């Protein structure tokens, strides 16, 4: 709507700025706005519309944090009645960060999925679809919650099974994945012993696979299986 | 303390 | 307008939970609400205030000084071309910062200082109303930042006045108008040699009135007073 | 490096 009237070229320029201004709110609106101009995003215009929401929701999922735990602090018995405010907030917060959700998802579905033929994007985009998937799912209840999980799962399993065919086992998409996935067992599905698993299998078949990369790609892996072993030593 | 997921680009 | 329904107690208790998740935007809105049911507020109502739109408006402050520079890089002589986009941006940003700024010029002056009669709090006021005309006057051009200078001095002044008259050399509220003055001085008002002399007999008549204090107050006064001994340490 | 001004409360 409200980016209708910019250039393409201006609106990546602009989230650019953004980035270096700490304004990821802006960030993400110019991104957006990008997006919508129709055009398939090339692999630094994917970093930009990540980093932009990934900083938005990242932002919202720590203020619902802290409110959520004053929250079941209130809820425990001998604590003082005082009244809706608490659970009012909350559930503002609450909405917004659904509200950010919902917009990255509809963006990945109108028409960044579809129109993503490459193994490189494709597998991006199904990772974020997952990631935004966990994140309705960090706050969601009931059955609402179990719909929200199955969706999230089938968008990581989608991209798992196309980078396993199409990927290198150190390629830091393939490993950032795996890294999510394994999130997502741990965190959101009640699977440990999956998430250990996948962990433990990810990092070997990396390990394996070093020799082959020059000095950046060799930085950029090891980093991300670093992050396997913080979370398989967290878990066991 | 939570699991670490991939940081920003 | 949109707290117009919220109990004044409620937007309170809000604010307050809104601080604990960091969340400065909707602080700021529900201090803006309570103010707007027109009653006097309390000292502790008076902070929340202060913090959440100093939050806001610093947040504002460090993204335009990054827009700025980048702007003033690419009109040196040797830089390349890139069209309006920088100037634009730095300008929304700019236009959103005002914003801020006007607004709480407008709940001063509507009507918390003139409601205000207690000096504790018609200075905290006050010293408020010289803050948010020197972070105008940060951005301002030309004639119209003669006048916005003037307005940040006059407010400055009147506070400087009565807390000279009414509070002890130690009381934080005079202690931080006097290191804020002196900002506005070295700053803005291109008087570096006031800003010094300002910070140096503030600093003095405050540690010759040490010996009245209890050790909370010794902690609070001390620790302005350090911030007093850094600027000139910076200055000199 | 700017002068410092009263932080937050
Ligand atoms: C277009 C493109 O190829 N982007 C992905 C690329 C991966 C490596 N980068 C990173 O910033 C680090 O890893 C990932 C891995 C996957 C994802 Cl989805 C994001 C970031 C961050 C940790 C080490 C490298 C740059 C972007
Ligand atoms: C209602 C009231 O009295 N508020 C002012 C009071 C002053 C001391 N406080 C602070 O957080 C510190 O100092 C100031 C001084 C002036 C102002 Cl306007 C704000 C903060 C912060 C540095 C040490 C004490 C609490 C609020
Ligand atoms: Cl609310
Ligand atoms: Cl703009
Ligand atoms: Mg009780
Ligand atoms: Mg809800
Ligand atoms: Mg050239
Ligand atoms: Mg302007």
């Amino acid at each position: 709507g409200a980016m209708g009237s910019m250039e393409r070229a201006s609106l990546i320029q602009k989230a650019k700025l953004a980035e270096q201004a700490e304004r990821y709110e802006d960030m993400a609106a110019f991104m957006k706005g990008a997006v919508e101009k129709g055009e398939e995003l090339s692999c630094e215009e994917r970093n930009l519309l990540s980093v932009a929401y990934k900083n938005v929701v990242g932002g919202q999922r720590a203020a619902w944090r802290v409110l959520s735990s004053i929250e079941q602090k209130s809820n425990e018995e001998g604590s003082e009645e005082k009244g809706p405010e608490v659970r009012e907030y909350r559930e503002k917060v609450e909405t917004e960060l659904q509200g950010v959700c919902d917009t990255v998802l509809g963006l990945l579905d109108s028409h960044l999925i579809k129109e993503a033929g490459d193994a490189e994007s494709r597998v991006f985009y199904l990772k974020m679809k997952g990631d935004y998937y966990r994140y309705l799912a960090e706050v969601a209840t009931g059955d609402d919650k179990k719909r929200i999980i199955d969706s999230a799962r089938s968008a990581y399993q989608e991209a798992m099974d196309i980078s396993k065919k199409e990927m290198p086992p150190t390629n830091p998409i393939r490993l950032g994945l795996a890294l999510n996935f394994s999130v997502f067992h741990y965190e959101i599905a009640n699977s440990p012993e999956e998430a250990i698993s996948l962990a433990k299998t990810t990092f070997d078949e990396a390990m394996a696979d070093l020799h082959t990369l020059s000095e950046d790609s060799y930085k950029d892996s090891t980093l991300i299986m670093q992050l396997l072993r913080d979370n398989l030593t967290l878990w066991t | 303390q939570r699991s670490t997921s991939t940081p920003n680009v």
